[PDB]
Parts: structure tokens; C-alpha cells; sequence
């Protein structure tokens, strides 16, 4: 149970940094989407309202 | 790039020379299925009209704590919980929706009445000034 | 709309609890469980071959790609805003 | 679970390797003795492309079980499908009733505007009426 | 995120409904009034054929990662198809071990007579000669 | 019926041409384009002699019951579990075996290197038997 969790923790700790900081990056990545998708579907909005 | 139907991210595009639209194979099939046509524009449409796309092969990696306990404990309710909650959500956007388009027939009606009323007042004091 | 999913989901969310999840292979019958734990604990440092077999590689490879995804859409907001500011143009004489 | 030819439920479903086709014993083993190939699409074959014998080994079969493996997962992937599909159709009413509320809001708002000049023409009107 | 005529980035993609290959405007609109049909396939179509690339829907559109329930029962199903042939690449191991383990025991079964009677004459010849 | 490969109930079967073998879509291409050769036959492998197998009846998936998720959930989690176990246990005696076999080998090397002591001892005995 632990003899291979001990490592499967580890070597994935060992990504928890490298794919942590690109997990910072996905993060942001969409997020600011969602003002790119809100001003979207308000380009949807203003297109023939007007 | 996305589908229209399931709002999915497809690794199985599949779009349609009845209504090009970029829809995911699963719920295409499950609605020209339900009713032969498209379902957002219903030009009528049989399931071997379109074609399939063939895609990129786009992957999202595997996180770092990927396992049975990962996925199945902890991540499938994160899921479903949050399609409860975004469905209800929805629903309850479209109760708002509807008492704003009630409250707008409203604001229209008043619109429309009074100048109904001001229109003719107004040139009614102009026709007493013009006699 | 949908199938009986609708009154299923309806009690699940007026509900609120969640579903009993599975907390089965984790805590240890139980000697299967922490059997169970090795074996998944291989395939976790499989998956962390596999994951490790890239490292910085494959995620800048969906990096480079979500960025060449992304500037499609604000073009989109560009062509938007043309469209109706110059509408408001020809509005204005 | 029927035949490529007779179409009957067969007790050792021969499996040609060309375009393999669940057919039955006799069915396919006549058609072989009537010309030496299969039911689909009159390619070449021979009599040795069938293997007959059921894949029963160490797969360890198990009579399709309710709750065990792959059921819960394609039921899972099935209903999720048909809940984005409905809430598809809601958000559908969402855009639609957003896009009458701007023309409303615009309608309305625009046209109060026609009532703040009619009441200034009116007012300035039934003044000079008594002025003049 | 990649263009398949020029390698260049489109900034204004439009997949065709005819071979479907994710296709940039500024190449494609002229490829179909040049020649008019598709460039892998060649099937025909034109300006009208190729269509834009929209949003999904009203519906919230969302990043892709294992999270989704969808994407999770992919990973699971990964996982676990790979476990049944993992399975197959034991119980492989097994039919060769067992059968040389039982093949072993034959030989050795053969050999067990051999020295039972070897020991037994060896006693047998020795005390003869010695009972001279 | 059964896949060969999976154990499986398999949508894209595929069949080779050097051997009869219908086998999962998912593990023929992964094994084929791992390494050059073939599952069972060991026949030198190249993919498109594949043959897209399909009996367009045979699908038949289950109506286990109208249970609550709260049954499937568990459910998975223990056939999981338990296959983890059932997949050791197909290593682990195919281990022992293995280990039983060189040790009967061992014993059949010392059985043969005694077999030629008493073949000595006996033809020693009989050219005393022959004064």
C-alpha cells in the first residue's frame, strides 16, 4: 500500500512544481476566456440590437 | 472547434453539409435520430448526409493525482455536482428571462399609449395656436 | 426535456447531499482493497512514467496551442466592434 | 446473434478472415463446399480461414454482470451527454429573451425620449396660446 | 491551432462541410473559387459551403481538462482496458510456466524409478558379491 | 463473443492476415505500432492488413436495472478493486510457476548427475561378476 504510494506521492511530487507552475498557466489560461466568451455573448449582444 | 449541441469540446467532430455546424457526433446521432433534421437551423437532415472531420487528436494531460481514488472519490462530484448546479442555474435564468420579457411588454405598452396621447395633444395646442 | 435524468436530477439537486462516493479502494474484503492499493500504486508510477516521459515537453506543446486557439476569438471582437461603431457612424449624419 | 446467411441463432459462429461475418456452421460450411468464399462481397477464401471454436480462455467471462465494470461508465457518458443537451436547449431561451430585452430596453428608453420633446412642443404650445 | 494548406496560424478559420480539415479563410476562400472543391478529398464546394467558426452555444462554453465526467470516464476507461491486457500478459506467463513445471515433474517422475532402482541394485549386487 | 485480447465485448473488433485473430481495436493498434509483432501467433505484424470486423447485430448492452447512482458508484469502485486483485493473482502464481519450474529442472540436473555414479557402480559390480 504505502511501498509504491511512498513513491507514486514522491515522482508525482516531483511534478507538483513543473506542472504546477504551468497549473498556475491553464489556470489564466481560459479564465480571461471567460470575459472572452462573456464579451462574446455580448458581441452576440450588441451585433442586432442595434 | 467546439459543438453546439452538448457544448462539448468533441474528439469526435462530425458536421453537416444540411446545417454546417460544428456539433458532436454523439448528440447529432441522438437527435437526427429523435427527428431527421438539424436540430439548430432543421433543414431536414439524415445521418449520412454529413461528414465526419478528422481531428487533431487533441489531449488534456493526465494531473499528477490520476487514480482510481482520484477519479472516482473525489472527481466525479466535482462534475456531476457542478452539471446540478449549472443546470439549475440555467433554469433559474430563464425564470428572470421570463419576468423581465413580462416586465419589457410592460414598459411597451406604456411607451406605446402614452404617445399615443402626446402626439395628438401636442398638435392639438399647435392647431389652437394656428386658428 | 430529457430522460427520467429529470426528476432523478431534480430530487439529487433539491435535495443537496451527494452520491456515496467511492470509498472502497482506499482504506482497507480489505485484504483485496490493500492488494488493490499496490497494484494501482504500479499503474501510478506507470502513469507517472507516462507523465514524466514529457515533463516540460507535451505541456508546452499544449501550451504553444492554447495561446494559436485562443486569438481567434478577439479577432471575432475586433470585426464586432468595426461593425457597430461604424454603424453608429452612418447613425450619427 | 444471428447468421450471415440463414440468419439463425448459431452454436459455433464461424468467423471468416476476409470481411468476418457471424455466420452459422452449416450455413457457411455449405457456401464454402458451393464456391470457396463468404456471403459479403465475393473475395477469396479457403476452409481452413474459419476458427470456429468459441474465445472461452483465461477472459475469465463473466455472464454480462449489472453493476460491475464498463455499464456504469457508458450510462454515465450517456445521461451527461443528455443533460448538456437539455440545458442546451435552456440557454438557447437565455440568448433568445436577452437579444428582446435589449430591443425592449432600447424601444422603451428611446421612447420616453419621444414624450421628453412632445411635452416640451405641448407646454411651449398652450403657452404661446395664451400669450399671443 | 494548426493550418493544414500553408502552415501559417489562421487568424479567421472556416472548416468546409464537404472533407472537413480545419481550414484558414484567407487560403480557402480563393482555394474554392480556384478550384472548386475540398483540397485532401476533392469533392466539390464552394464559397457557401465553407462556413465560419462559431461559438458552441448560449450554453457556458468551458476549458478541456480529465475534470469532465466525460473526459473521467475516458481516463478510467483507459486504465482499465489497459489492465485487461495486462491481465492476458500474465496469464501467458502462466500457461508456459505451468506446462514446463508439470514437463519437469515428468522428467524428474522419470528419473524418481531410475534412482529407486539404481539405489535398490546397488545394494542388491553388493552384498551378492560380498556374500561369496 | 469474447475478445481474445481484452475480455471484452468489442465495437471495433480487427482481424490480421497472417493469423486468424479478431481482436480489440484499442490493444491491436497499440501492440502494432509498440512493436512489430503479432499478439498470439507472433506473426510478423503490419497494420493495414487489419480487417474491420463488425456483426452489425451482435451489440448488446445491459439494462441492469433502474438502481440509484448511489449503487453504481460503489459498484465500480469494488470491481475495480477486486480486478486489481485479480490481476495480481495472474502474475503472482504465473511468478511461481515459473520459480516451481527451474526448481524441478534443478532437481533433474542433480537426478541425471547421480544416474551416471550408479551406472559406474553397477558396471564395476558386473565386471566383478564376470571373474
Amino acid at each position: 500500500m504505502t511501498t509504491e504510494a511512498k513513491r507514486a506521492a514522491k515522482m508525482e511530487k516531483k511534478m507538483k512544481i513543473l506542472l504546477g507552475g504551468y497549473q498556475s498557466r491553464a489556470m489564466g489560461l481560459m479564465k480571461q476566456l471567460n470575459d472572452l466568451w462573456d464579451q462574446i455573448e455580448q458581441a452576440h449582444l450588441e451585433l442586432r440590437t442595434f | 472547434l467546439i459543438c453546439s449541441i452538448s457544448n462539448e469540446v468533441p474528439e469526435h467532430p462530425c458536421v453537416s453539409p444540411v446545417s454546417n455546424h460544428v456539433y458532436e457526433r454523439r448528440l447529432i446521432e441522438k437527435y437526427i435520430a429523435e427527428n431527421g433534421t438539424d436540430p439548430i437551423n432543421n433543414q431536414p437532415l439524415s445521418e449520412e448526409q454529413l461528414i465526419d472531420i478528422k481531428v487533431a487528436h487533441p489531449i488534456r494531460p493526465k494531473p499528477p493525482s490520476a487514480t482510481s481514488i482520484p477519479a472516482i472519490l473525489k472527481a466525479l462530484q466535482d462534475e456531476w455536482d457542478a452539471v446540478m448546479l449549472h443546470s439549475f442555474t440555467l433554469r433559474q435564468q430563464l425564470q428572470t428571462t421570463r419576468q423581465e420579457l413580462s416586465h419589457a411588454l410592460y414598459q411597451h405598452d406604456a411607451a406605446c399609449r402614452v404617445i399615443a396621447r402626446l402626439t395628438k395633444e401636442v398638435t392639438a395646442a399647435r392647431e389652437a395656436l394656428a386658428t | 426535456t430529457d430522460i427520467m435524468r429529470n426528476e432523478f436530477e431534480r430530487l439529487a439537486a433539491r435535495q443537496p447531499i451527494e452520491l456515496l462516493s467511492m470509498k472502497r479502494y482506499e482504506l482497507p474484503e480489505c485484504v483485496n482493497n490493500s492488494m488493490a492499493q499496490l497494484e494501482h500504486q504500479a499503474v501510478r508510477i506507470e502513469n507517472l512514467e507516462l507523465m514524466s516521459q514529457h515533463g516540460c515537453n507535451a505541456w508546452k506543446v499544449y501550451n504553444e496551442n492554447l495561446v494559436h486557439m485562443i486569438e481567434h476569438a478577439q479577432k471575432e471582437l475586433q470585426k464586432l466592434r468595426k461593425h457597430i461603431q461604424d454603424l453608429n457612424w452612418q447613425r450619427k449624419n
